[PDB]
């Protein structure tokens, strides 16, 4: 029970190292999407804004 | 034509109100370097002393 | 499997330069709301007094 | 070519220049806390091509001043060049200057790019085409040789290194077969 | 090709070189965990050869970081690339050194293979081909040998095992046949 208690909770430790930078990951995807977005839009009504008007 | 005078208004308002968040903010985030560096942690306290000022 | 893997080495390495990448344009573009100079010498305001309260 | 766009779009590369220029500035310094953290650490090379960026940023920084300052002579005596089919005396350089910095800076600025064209097209006395080829010459030699693009000598990145190395307080040990030549 | 591929291509090379230098130190250092777990056990031939994918992957550090110095050189000058049709002096070597580089480190780094294509192909001097075969002779030789996969002099080798064996602290008797020669 004890060598157990070592081994699972070494796997523990491992896969949430994964897990913490798969969050990384997915949180950048998100910030990605969204500020291509924004130069999107922004780039759109950049060109009938633009500035000499 | 009251339309867009409301919006004027309803802008001037909203900036006020975000500074002031923004302000707010900086002085939790003074108490939050010194708890930062009260560790010794000289990297924390950057990124923080960083947010504090802009 | 072991092929599988170090190509995750490979993937998750291209996140991380991704990253990087990412951050030095994000933190050039809006660099002038933090001067490098205002930030010395707030660190340094509370590292003198730091522990004094 | 209008009048108003050359107004309207001069002034506007006034307030871009001025941005830019502010930016560039900020950018450097921090880059120069880059540059401290290398000397004390690392390699000495790295640093050394690294504040060749710097060297770069910088004369675009100056260039960009004295280009603004050129804009902003046109700006004011713009009353009067609305007038003349042909550039007088004062304005015989600005012209040239501004004109001839489009290619260089297009990429940081647009607008100065469409205020080179509402000058060039604006003059039919040696300007467009071969003529304003052979009329750029005569431009500011100074921010002529500040925006151009070539390695510094050495010796002045050096010395940048050397004062560098001092303001963030870093022991710097300049190679003193450089400083006996030039 | 184009201009802008090889810039951003640059610039994401010394990126992506730069975490793989930093990343590769750590790893380095973790293994050196390793070496002195075994040295205070078990036989020292396998910590031996252990020691040996040590020095490989160190090499791979500085030679990653001499490269990141030339690919850094070559952005910095970068602007007056965009001109010439043949490399000048100053050019002459970070040329030949990045682009022999491909083949070797194109499995930790695609964006360097990418890199040297577009260098490849803006030369029809000596660049390309057989002719790409034949100047790539005139490398900096230095990290040739750095790179140059070739098992290292066992005296080399013995030295690491002595220091990994101090840091640690652990008893270490190394061959005092291996000193006397070279």
């Amino acid at each position: 029970q004890k060598n157990q208690a070592v081994n699972f909770l070494r796997m523990s430790a491992r896969v949430d190292a994964v897990a913490a930078r798969v969050q990384t990951a997915v949180t950048m995807g998100k910030v990605t999407k969204s500020m291509a977005g924004v130069v999107k839009s922004m780039d759109a009504t950049l060109k009938t804004m633009n500035l000499e008007k | 034509m009251e339309k867009h005078l409301f919006n004027l208004k309803f802008a001037a308002k909203e900036l006020s109100r975000s500074a002031k968040k923004c302000d707010k903010e900086e002085k939790a985030e003074k108490a939050k370097i010194e708890k930062a560096i009260q560790k010794g942690n000289m990297e924390v306290a950057r990124i923080h002393a960083e947010n504090a000022i802009r | 499997i072991s092929a599988l893997m170090d190509k995750f080495e490979h993937q998750f390495e291209t996140l991380d330069v991704q990253t990087q990448q990412m951050e030095d344009t994000m933190s050039s573009t809006t660099t002038l709301t933090t001067p490098q100079n205002q930030v010395d010498m707030l660190l340094q305001e509370m590292a003198d007094e730091a522990g004094l309260d | 070519f209008k009048a108003e766009r050359l107004r309207v779009n001069l002034r506007l590369v006034i307030n871009r220049l001025k941005l830019l220029e502010k930016k560039k500035t900020e950018l450097a310094q921090k880059a120069r806390k880059e540059i401290a953290d290398y000397l004390a650490a690392g390699k000495d090379e790295r640093a050394r091509i690294r504040v060749e960026h710097i060297i770069r940023e910088d004369y675009l920084v100056e260039a960009m001043e004295i280009l603004e300052l050129y804009c902003d002579l046109l700006l004011a005596r713009f009353g009067l060049i609305q007038s003349m089919k042909e550039l007088d005396s004062g304005l015989a350089e600005s012209v040239s200057t501004l004109i001839w910095a489009a290619p260089r800076l297009q990429s940081e600025v647009a607008e100065l790019k469409i205020v080179a064209d509402q000058l060039c097209a604006k003059y039919s006395k040696e300007y467009g085409k071969l003529c304003r080829t052979n009329q750029i010459g005569t431009v500011n030699d100074r921010l002529m040789h500040k925006l151009s693009v070539e390695a510094p000598p050495k010796i002045l990145v050096e010395r940048y290194l050397i004062e560098i190395a001092k303001n963030y307080n870093v022991p710097y040990e300049p190679d003193s077969v450089v400083m006996a030549e030039a």
